[PDB]
């Protein structure tokens, strides 16, 4: 099958700067085949670029594609606050496959996530189950390790986390994860801690707490 | 409701080889003729015995959409009473043709670095072609006595051509894509009419 | 021009001409039709033959057209008077270079009216008062020659000299022969520094060579 | 102008079939084939099949044969897509779209793409039925406390801090599906640490499917 | 009535451009295209380039390498071809001509079609002067070596823009023997001309010879004496 592979997965820019997609194909497309999509946060897909370099209908000047054999180009000459978004390549030469796609996100200065680590309620120990969370605050860029130890045991398997999308004020990300032990593991340990590796800080910072202090 | 398909034969990602040309049939359906005549998009819309700007006004049995590649300088012999290599060994257009020959220039799709060459002619044949004659046949072509027995060698040539789209190309020698519409007249009744 | 034509024919009243245009793979051998044009002095060109063979509905037919591989051919019978004119070929080229339409050089065609006249050629050297003003001008005067076709060669010595040269197109006199001239252009250090410059008309086969010096 | 309206949410049993109908208007609509593309949460665009609207004629991703059926309604100019033996990884919103990549008549690769885009319908299977979340505190120059909200089924829920009269430094995560089948969500408040003690912070939770509200109001010990 | 009528005569300096129109009527003009095709004074035709006038779509020749435009306004029926970083060899008559090719509908490829309709054409000269006087030199008298006893003298009248010039000899005393020679036009767009007379080698001692060279459109009068000289 032809793969499409779109690179950067992720483009920090801001107002008014250019953007530069790139949309690469395991074997030669034709031209004639090669459609750019827009995906704004919560909204369904728009056709943007058909036959690698028209514009669809009602789609403004700052939009342009271009490129030929297995090498395509999206380019937004100057980005507007609605141009922050995932675009999608899309090729029809042989079947159809999409592109992975590439986030459009606004550039801000580094931020150090603001860490807080939270133990079970005894509302919930009562019902048989442990959950440790962990909250990384108002942090830029995205990229962020959380690490959970537990009497300096690193865990892994036994959590889940999310990223909130990028805040509309200050351009910044927060992230939640959650550790999951049985009541019965939760009380054979002591040490409870959220290890955070991020730009913003000069080495990982760890939060903790010891169980029932 | 229903509208003609001239979008697709218009629109399609490839066209044939002129040797090969694709016929489409047109039925049953309304035909918008004025969106294709005042398109930017053609720099040929030549007409036999029928006025195009008259075509929105007028019904016909069937429509036929035959459609390739050729050089530029190749769309004339695409007319009534021509010859040439395009004329008299790949389509032929009869002297009472009533239709329209549209073509436009599809350099940016039919040309590629290091030239384009999958677009074919027919270079020999033993006799021209009648009127919509198609010849799909690949058989070795005799220009001499000694037997051919189906190889290549002295006087004996596959007989089709690849043409060389290069995008440096002088227009004469560019791709162009040809839709040539036939508006067909039997005794029944018209199926494809204008709004 | 992408054609070749002779530079000039001549026939008498009533005689049988023909005027050759030669292409190449490109145009005539490549199945393109070629046109012929009649120029009248100081007119717009005339269609005379078109498709190789055609002639619109003002043009006799003592004007026939034909083509064969790379070449055609314009033949007039019974020349008349007004056949006197220029005689452009015309048609296309098609390469990768591009599509164009391409002419002959033209041929000057002569109805004989008069007997033929040697020209009479006259060479002035530069006058000392244009070589103070630091320029140099040799002045060749062509005169009473018929038919009006002439070629001028310009000689630094025994070598030829094409830069700096202008020529006129010969124009009719009052007693119906041709006039022409021709200047070489030279720096005065050019015209000091040669043993001599020469003007050379050739005329229907003949040469009438002048020669001038520094004195 | 042109207008692609799709079916509402569908949550589904593993082995159950989903119709999700697509109403076009705006346009002839058997002048073009309709592509249909679905989204799992959080991940891109997969190609599901096209059909033309004019011969009925069918074109499904291999990953979908015999298990996809499409249909056009032209009276009423509405396509449908039939998804059969549904699994948990079926789970996404499906888009419907006006091809133009496909002739509908002809069947021959158009110069163009898919335009006029559904709104999307919300496909989700699970082997869960509803239930109601569980609201747990998660107890504090700034301080963070916040509320979990687990095992519940299906999404979605809305959080509010002090009945909405709290909304800076909030944040509330996407939820996550635990191994359970159920989901588990955060939401947090960032608050001046002398604030705590002194000021009331209340977590208004609903959970509409199961009619579950529940206030939990967040305490530091 | 079918008639292509072109813009007047047009003097420009070496790297300025020139915009000559062709006006058609006693036809419909959208039904044919128009070639342009050029002639260097004494020199043959060349072709420059075609325009569709239902579209507008062009076909220039490679040697006028994106210096040539040509556009045509249907409301007024007229082409125009316009030529930018003109240069001495643009020096040209330039005609408008229709090739007669007409179909139902439109058609670009007009090339391979006879040109029945042709404009009176636009004489373009590339100078840096649109007037200037001449300045006159003397030919001092010459005999040949076969005429010993006749000697030919003139005037030289070099570098002057437009024509004509008027040469006479002796204030119009002197007229047998008098030949004035048409000018040629210089790479430069400026006229030179010559004026000989034929006289006895025997008078040359005893009889003055002034040629009288008037130019009137800049208004200037030269006599120049032509002495022998030794
Ligand atoms: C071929 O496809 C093109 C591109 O979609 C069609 O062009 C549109 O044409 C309509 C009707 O003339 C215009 O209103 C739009 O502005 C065009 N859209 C774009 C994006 O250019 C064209 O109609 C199709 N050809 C045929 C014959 O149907
Ligand atoms: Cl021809
Ligand atoms: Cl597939
Ligand atoms: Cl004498």
């Amino acid at each position: 099958e032809i793969v499409l592979t779109q690179s950067p997965g992720t483009l920090s820019l801001s107002p008014g700067e250019r953007a530069t997609l790139s949309c690469r194909a395991s074997q030669t497309v034709s031209s004639t085949s090669l459609a750019w999509y827009q995906q704004k946060p919560g909204q369904a897909p728009r056709l943007l670029i058909y036959g690698a370099s028209s514009r669809a209908t009602g789609i403004p000047d700052r939009f342009s594609g271009s490129g030929s054999g297995t090498d395509f180009t999206l380019t937004i000459s100057r980005l507007e606050p609605e141009d922050f978004a995932v675009y999608y390549c899309q090729q029809h030469d042989t079947s159809l496959t999409f592109g992975g796609g590439t986030k459009v996100e606004i550039k801000r200065t580094v931020a150090a996530p603001s860490v807080f680590i939270f133990p079970p309620s005894d509302e919930q120990l009562k019902s048989g189950t442990a959950s440790v969370v962990c909250l990384l605050n108002n942090f830029y860029p995205r990229e962020a390790k959380v690490q959970w130890k537990v009497d300096n045991a690193l865990q892994s398997g036994n959590s889940q986390e999310s990223v909130t999308e990028q805040d509309s004020k200050d351009s910044t990300y927060s992230l939640s994860s959650t550790l999951t032990l049985s009541k019965a593991d939760y009380e054979k340990h002591k040490v409870y801690a959220c290890e955070v590796t991020h730009q913003g800080l000069s080495s990982p910072v760890t939060k903790s707490f010891n169980r029932g202090e | 409701t229903n509208l003609c398909p001239f979008g697709e034969v218009f629109n399609a990602t490839r066209f044939a080889s002129v040797y090969a040309w694709n016929r489409k049939r047109i039925s049953n359906c309304v035909a918008d003729y004025s969106v294709l005549y005042n398109s930017a998009s053609f720099s040929t819309f030549k007409c036999y015995g029928v006025s195009p700007t008259k075509l929105n006004d007028l019904c016909f049995t069937n429509v036929y959409a035959d459609s390739f590649v050729i050089r530029g300088d190749e769309v004339r012999q695409i007319a009534p009473g021509q010859t040439g290599k395009i004329a008299d060994y790949n389509y032929k257009l009869p002297d009472d043709f009533t239709g329209c020959v549209i073509a436009w220039n599809s350099n940016n799709l039919d040309s590629k670095v290091g030239g384009n060459y999958n677009y074919l002619y027919r270079l020999f044949r033993k006799s021209n072609l009648k009127p919509f004659e198609r010849d799909i046949s690949t058989e070795i072509y005799q220009a001499g006595s000694t037997p051919c027995n189906g190889v290549e060698g002295f006087n004996c040539y596959f007989p089709l051509q690849s043409y060389g789209f290069q995008p440096t190309n002088g227009v004469g020698y560019q791709p162009y894509r040809v839709v040539v519409l036939s508006f067909e007249l039997l005794h029944a009744p018209a199926t494809v009419c204008g709004p | 021009s992408v054609l070749t034509q002779p530079p000039s024919v001549s026939g008498a009243p009533g005689q049988r001409v023909t005027i050759s245009c030669t292409g190449s793979s490109s145009n005539i051998g490549a199945g393109y039709d070629v046109h012929w044009y009649q120029q009248l002095p100081g007119t717009a060109p005339k269609l005379l033959i078109y498709g190789n063979t055609n002639r619109p509905s003002g043009v006799p037919d003592r004007f026939s057209g034909s083509k064969s591989g790379t070449s055609a051919s314009l033949a007039i019978t019974g020349l008349q008077a007004e056949d006197e004119a220029d005689y452009y070929c015309q048609s296309y080229d098609s390469s990768l270079s591009g599509s164009e339409v391409v002419f002959g050089g033209g041929t000057k065609l002569t109805v004989l009216g008069q007997p033929k006249a040697a020209p009479s050629v006259t060479l002035f050297p530069p006058s000392s008062e244009e070589l103070q003003a630091n320029k140099a001008t040799l002045v060749c005067l062509i005169s009473d020659f018929y038919p009006g076709a002439v070629t001028v060669a310009w000689k630094a010595d025994s070598s030829p000299v094409k830069a700096g040269v202008e020529t006129t197109t010969p124009s009719k006199q009052s007693n119906n022969k041709y006039a022409a001239s021709s200047y070489l252009s030279l720096t005065p250090e050019q015209w000091k520094s040669h043993r001599s410059y020469s003007c050379q008309v050739t005329h229907e086969g003949s040469t009438v060579e002048k020669t001038v010096a520094p004195t | 102008q042109v207008q692609l309206v799709q079916s509402g949410a569908e949550v589904k049993k593993p082995g159950a079939s989903v119709k999700v109908s697509c109403k076009a208007s705006g346009y002839p609509f058997t002048s073009y084939g309709i592509s249909w593309v679905r989204q799992a949460p959080g991940q891109g665009l997969e190609w599901m099949g096209w059909i033309s609207t004019y011969n009925g004629n069918t074109n499904y991703a291999q990953k979908f044969q015999g298990r996809v059926t499409m249909t056009t309604d032209t009276s009423t100019t509405t396509g449908y897509m039939e998804l059969r033996r549904l699994r948990s990884d079926d789970t996404a919103v499906y888009y419907c779209a006006r091809d133009y990549t496909r002739g509908a008549w002809f069947g021959e690769s158009l110069i163009g793409g898919f335009d006029n885009w559904g709104q999307g319908t919300l496909v989700t299977v699970s082997s869960a039925s509803t239930k109601g979340p569980s609201v747990f505190p998660l107890a504090p120059g700034t301080a963070a406390l916040g509320c979990l909200v687990k095992d519940y089924f299906p999404e979605p829920v809305t959080v509010s801090w002090n009945s909405g009269a709290l909304t800076s430094g909030v944040h509330t995560f996407p939820a996550v599906l635990q191994s359970s089948g159920l989901y588990s969500l955060s939401s947090v408040v960032t608050v001046p640490s002398s604030s705590l003690g002194t000021q009331t912070y209340i977590c208004n939770v609903n959970h509409k499917p199961s009619n579950t509200k529940v206030d939990k109001k967040v305490e530091p010990k």
